[PDB]
């Protein structure tokens, strides 16, 4: 019933999907990771670990990610996050320096608020980076913690210090039964980072998997 | 009886 | 720099065998149908072979079937013809057409320089009456093609198509779907016509627009063109 | 200091009482009168099965059987509405698109989102493929709508509050359009294409002229963002799509509302805005993943158009008013009739 | 009589199970074949989804042949269809069983291979080649499965004596072959992949709920409790004269009932995730 | 922010000096719109299905 033309119409067609059905396949074997912080909170130092929106790309272990930096987004993040609804996981950079470099800590925990919390990211994983590290030590032992958290009832010592940080960072996660928060603390740049990425994605994509296959 | 009735095979 | 160009042509002894190629250059090969079309030493021209893009669907002239060979390699950006048993009827001109089919294409729309083969010594019908016409520059000529069959499909579209080969030189698509005007075609050309009659009209006519005017069809395979209406003075 | 700011309350207070003093009867009592449109059952006559992501943008061709759709699996698609068939299928450097458009002509595609560039295709090419044209680059916020004047001139919405008019041969902003102060989410070009409506975050939409580049009008009246916005295809009156699960229609020369289209059991953000032919029918999609079809002239909600199953992120109807195509952030596009 | 009303609640089992066969596995076909974006798993689905109707469908042959006292009105060319098709459909979906879990084995021991290395397809391929091999394991069907009329008793048989040595090696060979790739090798492999995951959700904790757990060990027990009985009652059945008849006359009808429960019930063992969501959805 | 509030002033002054017209007389052009346009609708009165472009 159909022409010659119009057969060939259909035949062109057809290519175009499979080409897209092959794209797709190999699109989804990207892991998709969101890089979030409330500023320049060490973000840049992971990025050297691993316009408006920044992807960068690599490879560790034959597995290969996407980062995608919003940092230049400058707008409204309620109008473009839904936009990362289905990324594998979340790293979130906080620079556990800034406790007392003013209230930034106070405005990174209300950002992780904002985005654990999300309506778009309820079993999205995330990977909370505690940038900074040696400074904090260092600047610890000086200037107390007491600035940042008045009832913080512990001595001005890094080791239980960061632990409180952390602490009063995964009290922030209101679901605890869908998603998970894999802390890590981050100052050695030792390509230990990309590591500990590399085993919450493992652990993440497992979990994917058995949602996948129905087991589930 | 004759083996394979009762059953499919 | 769209050019196709090709080769293997020659003198060959009947009963044999020879390859044609067409080296693709300027375009996006592997998205486009190509066609071969042949046109015998004085006569008009004649469909030959067309292998779809992806090489998915192939078609014939009965009178080459079995003999001939169509098909393409993709990375290389060639096309290439298999020609065995070549008959006396087999000497002709080979031409390497490219047609890409979507919603409001142009098919034919770029053809090769073409190759020279020498052999050593149902079907709609589309029919031109006027051998010829002698036309004076500045003056307004039409050429009346007529078809065996309606090329009107059920889809809107009559399937005529209108080429000229100016003189020494390979065929142009003027018209595409009997009244689209192909790119780089002057305004001055238009096409009309209803079911199984059809008319090219060349309004002020002036030089280089002499030369013989094909109407083929592109409703069913095969396709099949018209006798030629020459143009002269 | 304080005195320019009571001098800007002061003209507000004049403008929305002489605004005020023009209404005197609403467009309900005007059209308490005619019949109702009745019952609108549109039944889905082609579902378009490409996409392999949520679809963000669709738009149609001029010649209602071609449309371009864009989702994020980086990928535009043109279809042939009446086969199914893709003509095209265009790879996006950026997969972050959240808009589309069409070029009148049918020459050129556009396309934008979170990388802040408009990038333009050359549909019609010599050597068969689709290439970009042109990369508008500019902005400062993501692309939330463009749309083409001609095959030489595009106005687009960022997220950056400002509207441009660009001049694609050059890639230079020939005009900014600068005075809304949140994101600006919408656009839509009037008929005759001499000036055009944008919607943004601060919950106003500005009119403004392409000519000259100065708002001419402001519309307010929605109560949180505008996702969505479309001209009355008189070119005399536009209707607002608002998160706040209202549909507003906005007249240019009575200057402010004239009715508005929400209800109770309503409570989801509208994403897409369109009319049909006549400016009977007003279609929005919504977040109920299903699009809903008002009487634009009595408010009354004549039809629903529920086929998807994710949220309906846009909507467009046809230029001979044929057809109304939803994509939605299932991967399918469907058309309705 | 024990016996008779015994064979009528059978065939009313029979009936049941085969009415729920038909209906889960069309539901199944009509969501893979539209709903569900076609990717790696969705292959295994469908395609185990079509080895099940397509046996339930051939069923009521069988189900109509017990109607009567098993009283075959077919002829020799129905048995070979009719067995034929039920044998191969049944091996289809043990191979496809066993083919899912090693899916799903190596889901969650190599997540990595697994995203880089699971596409449709190479599912594609392993489906084909697992028609293939129950094609070549269910042939015999064709070969012996005659039928004799007997004092006026017409029935369909599986004659391996080709209306006796030669006979008897024959019977052995395709009955004992059937044991060890329908019933051995697959339920090895299942238990083996399915102990293995839920060894890797204990050493590391993902697990987070009991449904898994409850999903992997149901998934075991009724592969080995629906295929064992009909593949003992077949494995005994070499020497039949060493045993009462009453055992075959019996058992057999049983174990036939409990396999095409099997068949009618991996469905919803299988697609029941965010599929049966999306229909409740619409 | 005084070159901001100039601005503003100065863009509400060209808001207040343009020209309005009656809502009654709007709301009566769109209608009059609506009834000239009726029959040029396909979606308003659905056009039977021998010129419906989509079928099937
Ligand atoms: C003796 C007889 C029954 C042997 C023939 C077996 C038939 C029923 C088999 C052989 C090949 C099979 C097809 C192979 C591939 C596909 C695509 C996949 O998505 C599953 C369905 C489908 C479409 C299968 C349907 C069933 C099929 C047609
Ligand atoms: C009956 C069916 C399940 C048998 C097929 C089992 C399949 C799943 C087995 C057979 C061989 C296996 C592979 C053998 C070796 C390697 C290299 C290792 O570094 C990564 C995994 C990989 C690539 C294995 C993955 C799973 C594998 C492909
Ligand atoms: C009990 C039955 C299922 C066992 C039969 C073997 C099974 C597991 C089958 C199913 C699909 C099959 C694979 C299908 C395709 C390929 C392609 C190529 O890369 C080599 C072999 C390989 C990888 C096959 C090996 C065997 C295979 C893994
Ligand atoms: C003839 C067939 C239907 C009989 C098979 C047993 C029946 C009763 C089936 C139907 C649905 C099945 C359930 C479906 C889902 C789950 C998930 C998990 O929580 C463990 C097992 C459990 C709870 C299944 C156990 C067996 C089950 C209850
Ligand atoms: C026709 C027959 C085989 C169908 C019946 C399937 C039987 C074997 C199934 C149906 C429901 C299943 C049970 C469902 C849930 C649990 C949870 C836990 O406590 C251990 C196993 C146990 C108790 C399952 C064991 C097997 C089970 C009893």
């Amino acid at each position: 019933t159909l022409s010659a033309e119009d057969k060939a119409a259909v035949e062109r067609s057809k290519m175009i999907d499979r080409n897209l059905r092959e794209d797709g396949e190999k699109a989804a074997r990207e892991v998709k990771l969101l890089l979030l912080g409330a500023g320049e909170s060490g973000k840049s130092t992971i990025v050297k670990q691993m316009t408006g929106i920044v992807e960068t790309h690599f490879t560790f272990k034959d597995l290969h990610f996407k980062m995608f930096d919003v940092g230049a987004q400058r707008s409204e993040r309620k109008k473009w996050i839904h936009c990362f609804e289905g990324v594998t996981a979340i790293i979130f950079c906080v620079a556990l320096s800034d406790y007392d470099l003013v209230n930034r800590m106070h405005e990174s925990m209300k950002l992780f608020d904002s985005i654990c919390n999300n309506k778009w990211f309820t079993d999205t994983s995330i990977i909370l980076f505690l940038n900074k590290k040696d400074l904090f030590e260092e600047k610890i032992k000086k200037s107390p913690l007491t600035i940042c958290y008045p009832e913080y009832a512990g001595s001005n010592t890094y080791e239980e210090a960061a632990a409180y940080i952390q602490c009063q960072f995964e009290d922030l996660n209101k679901r605890k039964d869908t998603k998970e928060i894999y802390t890590h603390f981050t100052c050695s740049t030792d390509t230990k980072n990309v590591q500990f990425v590399f085993d919450a994605v493992t652990d993440v994509i497992i979990k994917n998997n058995l949602k996948d296959c129905g087991l589930f | 009886y004759f083996p394979g009735q009762f059953a499919f095979s | 720099d769209v050019q196709l160009v090709e080769s293997g042509g020659g003198l060959v002894q009947p009963g044999g065998s020879r390859k044609l190629s067409c080296s693709a250059s300027g375009f996006a090969f592997s998205s486009f149908g190509m066609h071969w079309v042949r046109q015998a030493p004085e006569k008009g021209l004649e469909w030959v072979a067309y292998i779809s893009s992806g090489s998915g669907t192939i078609y014939y002239a009965d009178t080459v079937k079995g003999r001939f060979t169509i098909s393409r390699d993709d990375p290389k950006n060639t096309l290439f013809l298999q020609m065995t048993s070549l008959r006396s009827e087999d000497t002709a001109m080979y031409y390497c057409v490219r047609s890409i089919y979507y919603y409001g294409s142009s098919p034919f729309d770029f053809w090769g320089q073409g190759t020279t083969l020498t052999v050593s010594s149902s079907d709609i019908v589309m029919t031109q009456a006027t051998s010829s016409v002698p036309v004076t520059p500045g003056e307004s000529v039409s050429i009346s093609c007529r078809s065996s069959k309606s090329l009107l499909h059920s889809n809107g579209n009559t399937y005529l198509y209108w080429f000229l080969q100016r003189p020494g030189q390979s065929p142009q698509l003027l018209i595409y779907r009997m009244s689209n005007l192909a790119s780089g075609v002057p305004d001055r050309f238009s096409g009309s016509g209803s079911g199984t009659a059809f008319t090219l009209t060349i309004s002020r006519l002036e030089a280089e627009d002499v030369g013989v005017y094909y109407c083929m069809q592109h409703l069913e395979y095969p396709l099949t063109f018209g006798a030629g209406t020459k143009l002269e003075l | 200091l304080d005195q320019l700011r009571q001098e800007a309350e002061q003209l507000k207070n004049q403008i929305r009482d002489a605004r005020k003093a023009c209404a005197d009867a609403t467009l309900s009592q005007i059209t308490n009168n005619i019949d109702p449109v009745g019952r609108i059952q549109m039944r889905t006559r082609r579902t378009l099965r490409g996409h392999l992501a949520k679809i963000y943008a669709m738009h149609w061709g001029t010649d209602s059987r071609l449309l371009v759709s864009a989702s994020q699996d980086g990928k535009l698609i043109i279809w042939d509405s009446y086969t199914t068939n893709k003509v095209h299928a265009i790879p996006l450097r950026s997969s972050w698109v959240m808009t589309c458009a069409y070029a009148p002509s049918g020459n050129y595609v556009a396309c934008g989102g979170l990388d802040n560039i408009c990038s333009i295709y050359n549909l019609k090419t010599r050597e068969g493929n689709v290439r970009v044209s042109r990369e508008l680059a500019g902005h400062t916020g993501y692309l939330s709508c463009c749309r083409f004047l001609d095959d030489n001139q595009i106005v687009t919405s960022s997220g950056d509050t400002t509207c441009a008019l660009w001049d694609i041969e050059t890639g230079q902003q020939t005009t900014t359009f600068t005075g809304h102060t949140g994101d600006v989410m919408s656009l839509s070009l009037a008929p005759d294409t001499r000036l055009f409506v944008s919607g943004a975050c601060d919950a106003s939409a500005k009119l403004w002229d392409v000519r000259e580049g100065m708002c001419r009008q402001t519309f307010t009246g929605h109560e949180s963002d505008i996702n969505a916005i479309c001209f009355f295809p008189n070119g005399n009156a536009f209707a607002t799509g608002s998160d706040d699960a209202t549909c507003r229609l906005f007249d240019l020369r009575a200057d402010q509302e004239l009715m508005t289209y929400s209800h109770d059991n309503i409570i989801c953000g509208i994403t897409s805005v369109s009319f049909s032919k006549s400016g009977r029918l007003l279609l929005a999609g919504y977040d109920d993943f299903n699009c809903n079809v008002w009487d634009a002239l009595k408010a009354d909600r004549a039809g629903v158009l529920a086929g998807h199953d994710n949220r309906v992120s846009c909507l467009g109807v046809t230029d001979d008013g044929m057809a109304v195509a939803t994509g939605s952030w299932d991967s399918f596009l469907k058309i309705w009739n | 009589l024990e016996a008779r009303v015994t064979r009528i609640f059978l065939v009313v089992v029979y009936s049941i199970v085969c009415f729920l066969g038909i209906l889960g596995n069309g539901l199944v076909i009509i969501i893979a074949t539209f709903k569900m974006k076609k990717t790696v798993n969705m292959v295994w689905f469908l395609n185990l989804a079509v080895a099940d109707f397509l046996f339930n469908v051939f069923l009521p042959i069988h189900i109509t042949y017990a109607a009567m006292d098993y009283h075959w009105v077919f002829g020799t060319a129905m048995c070979k269809i009719s067995n034929f098709l039920l044998i191969h459909n049944m091996f289809t979906s043990v191979f496809l069983l066993t083919i899912i879990s090693s899916d799903r084995c190596i889901s969650v021991l190599l997540p990595v291979w697994s995203q880089n290395h699971r596409s449709v397809r190479l599912a594609y391929m392993a489906c084909m080649v697992i028609w293939v091999l129950a094609f070549f394991l269910s042939s015999p069907s064709l070969v012996f499965r005659d039928t004799a009329n007997l004092h006026g008793k017409i029935s369909c048989f599986n004659n391996f004596s080709l209306s006796d040595p030669v006979g008897y090696s024959r019977h052995m060979v395709v009955t004992v072959t059937r044991f060890l790739c329908g019933f051995l090798v697959p339920v090895l492999i299942i238990t083996a992949c399915y102990l293995t995951i839920v060894c890797k959700l204990q050493r590391n904790r993902l697990a987070k709920t009991k449904k898994p757990f409850k999903i992997i060990v149901t998934i075991i027990i009724t592969f080995f409790l629906c295929w064992c009985p009909y593949h003992t009652l077949n494995l005994l059945e070499l020497h039949h004269t060493a045993m009462p008849g009453s055992v075959f006359s019996l058992g057999l009808p049983l174990a036939t009932a409990l396999a095409i429960a099997n068949s009618c019930m991996n469905p919803i063992l299988y697609v029941f995730m965010g599929q049966d969501f999306k229909k409740f959805k619409v | 922010s005084i070159a901001q509030a100039r601005k503003l002033v100065e863009q509400l002054k060209m808001e207040a000096n343009i020209d309005r017209i009656k809502v009654s007389k709007a709301a009566a052009d769109l209608m009059a719109y609506c009834e000239a346009h009726a029959k040029e609708d396909p979606l308003l009165t659905p056009v039977p299905a021998s010129e419906n472009p989509f079928r099937e």
